[PDB]
């Protein structure tokens, strides 16, 4: 029966469970956080990360 | 007679051990919205047992 | 990630819409009393 | 049967965790924490370590 098979591997960029590449990235760069008023709290949503 | 001590093969062979895994190759379970709301909240609730 | 994609979608913009959305799908959304 | 189970073999990289890992990003460079003036209660719990 389907609707299950919810669990398998995603092959592609190495991004782990919590916020590896999707958050930010590893390659030759610095100083990410941009300017914005709600991007304050939306930046609060960013980094809670690991369970 | 003198033989066998000149071989020089394996260094290139087992140097490939370091070249096996660069990409982390670590992800599993592919979250998404597929089905009825039962077991998916705590994500894996039973088996971490691979680690 | 998980279902934590919520992000202001379901609350702030409802009664009045200040910034709009990208391609509102919204089969039905706002209720009025 | 188990299921009160607690600790297992964590073998892996160099860091010794207590609460050390709230920063999952330090590669080489420094200064990775964002900013905002008024509202932070959250900046406290991060930076005290040695227990």
């Amino acid at each position: 029966i389907r609707g299950r098979y919810e669990c398998y591997t995603d092959v592609g960029p190495s991004f782990q469970s919590m916020k590896q590449q999707n958050r930010a990235e590893i390659l030759e760069l610095l100083g990410k956080t941009p300017q914005g008023t709600p991007e304050y709290q939306l930046l609060l949503l960013q980094y809670f990360t690991l369970l | 007679q003198y033989r066998g001590q000149f071989d020089v093969v394996r260094p290139v062979v087992r140097k490939l051990v370091s070249e096996m895994r660069q990409n982390p190759i670590d992800v599993l379970y592919r979250p998404k919205d597929g089905a009825r709301p039962d077991a998916a909240d705590v994500l894996m609730g039973m088996y971490r047992t691979d680690m | 990630d998980g279902k934590g994609v919520e992000m202001m979608r379901d609350y702030a913009n409802k009664q009045l819409i200040q910034m709009g959305v990208k391609k509102p799908e919204t089969p039905e959304e706002q209720q009025w009393l």
